[PDB]
RNA sequence: CGCGGGGUGGAGCAGCCUGGUAGCUCGUCGGGCUCAUAACCCGAAGGUCGUCGGUUCAAAUCCGGCCCCCGCAACCA
RNA sequence: CUUUAAUGUUUGAUGUUCUAACGUUGACCCGUAAUCCGGGUUGCGGACAGUGUCUGGUGGGUAGUUUGACUGGGGCGGUC
RNA sequence: AAUUCCUUGUCGGGUAAGUUCCGACCUGCACGAAUGGCGUAAUGAUGGCCAGGCUGUCUCCACCCGAGACUCAGUGAAAUUGAACUCGCUGUGAAGAUGCAGUGUACCCGCGGCAAGACGGAAAGACCCCGUGAACCUUUACUAUAGCUUGACACUGAACA
RNA sequence: GCUCGCCGGAAGACCAAGGGUUCCUGUCCAACGUUAAUCGGGGCAGGGUGAGUCGACCCCUAAGGCGAGGCCGAAAGGCGUAGUCGAUGGGAAACAGGUUAAUAUUCCUGUACUUGGUGUUACUGCGAAGGGGGGACGGAGAAGGCUAUGUUGGCCGGGCGACGGUUGUCCCGGUUUAAGCGUGUAGGCUGGUUUUCCAGGCAAAUCCGGAAAAUCAAGGCUGAGGCGUGAUGACGAGGCACUACGGUGCUGAAGCAACAAAUGCCCUGCUUCCAGGAAAAGCCUCUAAGCAUCAGGUAACAUCAAAUCGUACCCCAAACCGACACAGGUGGUCAGGUAGAGAAUACCAAGGCGCUUGAGAGAACUCGGGUGAAGGAACUAGGCAAAAUGGUGCCGUAACUUCGGGAGAAGGCACGCUGAUAUGUAGGUGAGGUCCCUCGCGGAUGGAGCUGAAAUCAGUCGAAGAUACCAGCUGGCUGCAACUGUUUAUUAAAAACACAGCACUGUGCAAACACGAAAGUGGACGUAUACGGUGUGACGCCUGCCCGGUGCCGGAAGGUUAAU
RNA sequence: AGGACCGAACCGACUAAUGUCGAAAAAUUAGCGGAUGACUUGUGGCUGGGGGUGAAAGGCCAAUCAAACCGGGAGAUAGCU
């Protein structure tokens, strides 16, 4: 069947990514969210 | 012409094409073009602010010069040239200085005739020239309120202001509607009836000769459930609410005038 | 199984509601106008107010039995 | 006291005129190559319109709830 | 009649047999002229009926060729499950008994099968009712409110009829 | 390794995407593989990705995003100008051959091309965020000329063959070559050139546009492919030579003609129709503020530079997505032979595989199917399932109708093969020869060769000739919907929804309406033959009576009536 | 010319069997319907929780919709089991 995940970088990366995050205020608000719990991988990338 | 097309399917059963003539068949004049990428109707904010839109062939939107902003300078229509953005075809019309440029072709105005702006411009359908110059009792188009615009009133195809009076500063134009507005003697109205007149005997009987004009379907509200529309909901099909817009707007009679600004120019209300 | 209203000259309605006096159009009988009828004009009669009991200075009126009519009801898996 | 009459005086409701308030998604110019905008001229309206406060009406477009019980199952009916 | 309760209405046709169907009679419980009425060529993976054709759908199935089932070697789950030495019948009993009483019967243990029961297994019944539960939706249920609209005041001034 | 069998418009060969060493090599077997496993996409270790021409980064834009001031909003923040980003877009330039255990349009040999910097020589005026041209474009249809490619033949090389014929009209294999350059055809487009003048292009202008004159009839632009060159080069079957027995080294004949022919190219064409078919930069060119012993530009030449990143492998699947080595989903390019109209399909080529459990048994029963006496829907909710009809040309073809249809209606005749008309016809293409010439890729003419339907007649084979794969059941009545289409993805695909048409009604533009506390936008850069709301739903005949109640609209004299 | 006729790649999903702890958290097999159009589709954007979108089913918004998911109100309340 036609699954609900044809994965694509480009589009992942520009909603989800970096600056695609720092962009806004409540951005900002999921980096202090994810240092919070001390994660790694806060955003996707190489 | 209305040419009643011969039916050889059923959706060729009931087309007719207003075809003229007379248009040009090659590619028109490209310096005053301009592409116009649709909207879709939609705001700035990204919501669909009105239905039925968006689709259809892609159309460029040709820069048409209806400020007639040219003073005492003839000029010689070329030829009768087709827009999509528009009921009637405009006309490529040039100058005697070398400007070329699109009007509203006249009713009767064929590709030859000579045609004149400014207030010397005589008698003449396509002249444009302040209305206290005009002999009233005759018939305009493409009015302005305020000398500065363009042209407003009586724009589309087959459409005609006919001048009845000249109070003072204020003249009386009887509009398409019936509703009379008095408008600034200085404004600047060019003559004659708007050809092309035959496109509301324009049928089409195909569906998708809505649909690539960018007209999407028109749903009914009686078949929605109430939680999408003020109408809509039935088990034996019921109606039995007085006709109502989505909004509760009280449809089917209910004249919605209200600026206040403007109401000192409304004459005689249309009838 | 239930509920609401009604039952008034030959036909159909008033009066009841807030208790004495019973009205109207047509119709029945008769006279008259026309040669005849109809129509029309005029007068009188015609009502145990479905029925009995109770009670009240009056029973058509207030109330309780019996009979008749209209509408909905014969339901949910 | 009633009916009336000229005036001084104190306010209100209409008509018309006007320009400074204000509006201007009119023309034009400059900032500036820039359809935003601001300002400057001029034109067109005009103490309107518009916004705020308070207020009458409308108002399921929006929102928060109610919508009884006994019942030889419930409902109808009936009753408290 | 996608509408007619009664009803399989009545009559005629189609079959030897027609609660369906086709055409009509009007007694329309309760069609109706834009929540359009009556027809309508063409179109239709549409609903219903009939005929021809063609066939195992059926009278009644028969044989054969493959993939599993059966066997061997290897790998190796699953729902479920209080405890079990876990028979039928009659009756009684939280009201249909494998287990209680009476009684008949039955060597112990597997495989291949078929499914009546163990009110078998899966889903804390989606049905009826209840909770002074919830959820949206409706409106001439109550009260508010967005928005629209009216007026007074403010921004708002100058003069005369 | 020899056979068998499978797909072969794919289960093949390559790319984007997305993964991330799964590629290749050596070694190893507990764990992964639904089995065994010295095998592998498993563990350990080593190697491998080589670019001025490929893609991207880069230049410049679309939808749209963000967005100095600005406008606005309790704050957050929203919108948006100038700008700045963003391809699936446009914009410069390379192919063949050989080689590796694994990568190569990148490496090596050979043959070419592109944009810039400095310098040299000879000339000449150059110069913008400003202007013009170009870039630059739609659907469908048909035609002409070729190419990729295939077939036959000729020639060369080998064989003449384990059971009958086989030196002959026999058999098999090969017969391959690009980029660029020169020429610049078939074809298409368009009248060039010279002079003057001008409220035009926010200014200027020799560039463009316009109006009158002038000379002559072509010039110019563009353009697949062929032909030469590229190339006395490479490659190339088969031999010749050593085996770690996997392969390497050496050498090298023929290398063309004809026909058929694409969905590839000319074509970012032409005719025509309508729904009317991006933008900017690169590039060519004109000039402003200006600068001229200059700076720069044009042309020829020498030389230097062309950075960074990706580059392995998988890529219609055991490596992507589905928890799995999952009968599923996944864009684009290339795509041979015979029959066949065809990319259907059947059998084969190139190439890759037999699907990671099998060996016996042949019971019931289940599933996928074949066939079946006589009857032929008696089955059943119902002709559901199976069966049957199924191809080409021609003949023939009703009711009804909006005169298009209905209709491929129904119902029928002939279909193989061989010979003959004719040592394979009509037709197609077409060398040589000949003539002419404003000489080239020429025009007429001429006919060898090659290729190749169909119709008729005669004869013959079988029960059957569309003999297989493939491939309509038909007629009639009638309800509804007009029709194609759309929808409950994952139980309802229709009578529901839409539909064009019609009717009413709102809106005179800072339009209503709609999102948004506002600004700002869509509506529309449209303005009444228009736009939004609602109702019904093609077409044909028509669409009655009621203004009580509700709602709406118009008029407000009067009663009542909030704040002030 | 055609929302024209037959029928592949493509898209969809009417009928029936197989399957239902399956090959698979809606598929395969054999017939089907459209297939130059209201067409299909790759890539890249805009519109969002009382809102989006809708050829209008109360379907869809990551296998989850008469109001998605995550965390916080909140150890909500529970005359109930």
């Amino acid at each position: 069947m036609k699954r609900t995940f044809q994965p694509s970088v480009l589009k992942r990366n520009r909603s989800h990514g970096f600056r695609a995050r720092m962009a806004t205020k409540n951005g900002r608000q999921v980096l202090a969210r994810r240092r919070a719990k001390g994660r790694a991988r806060l955003t996707v990338s190489k | 012409a209305v040419v009643k097309c011969k039916p050889t399917s059923p959706g060729r059963r009931h087309v007719v094409k207003v075809v003229n003539p007379e248009l040009h068949k090659g590619k028109p004049f490209a310096p005053l073009l301009e592409k116009n990428s649709k909207s879709g109707g939609r705001n700035n904010n990204g919501r669909i602010t009105t239905r039925h839109i968006g689709g259809g062939h892609k159309q460029a939107y040709r820069i048409v010069d209806f400020k007639r902003n040219k003073d005492g300078i003839p000029a010689v229509v070329e030829r009768l040239e087709y827009d999509p953005n528009r009921s009637a075809n405009i006309a490529l019309v040039l100058y005697k200085d070398g400007e070329r440029r699109y009007i509203l072709a006249p009713k009767g105005l064929k590709a030859g005739d000579q045609i004149q702006s400014g207030v010397d411009a005589a008698i003449k359908p396509g002249n444009t020239l302040p209305m206290r110059n005009i002999p009233v009792g005759s018939t305009v188009h493409n009015v302005e309120m305020k000398p500065g615009k363009g042209g407003q009133l009586a724009r589309s195809a087959g459409t005609y202001v006919q001048i009845v009076a000249r109070d003072g500063a204020y003249v009386t134009l009887r509009l398409r509607s019936g509703e009379m507005r008095k408008v600034e003697a200085d404004c600047r109205a060019t003559l004659g009836e708007v050809g092309n007149a035959e496109h509301m005997l324009r049928v089409l009987g195909k569906a998708g000769a809505a649909r690539w004009r960018g007209v999407r379907p028109t749903v009914r509200g009686t078949a929605m459930n109430p939680v999408d529309h003020p109408h809509g909901g039935g088990e034996g099909r019921n109606f039995g609410k007085h006709p109502v817009t989505p909004w509760g707007v009280q449809t089917k009679g209910k004249k919605t005038r209200s600026n206040k600004r403007t109401d000192k120019f409304i004459v005689r209300r249309r009838s």
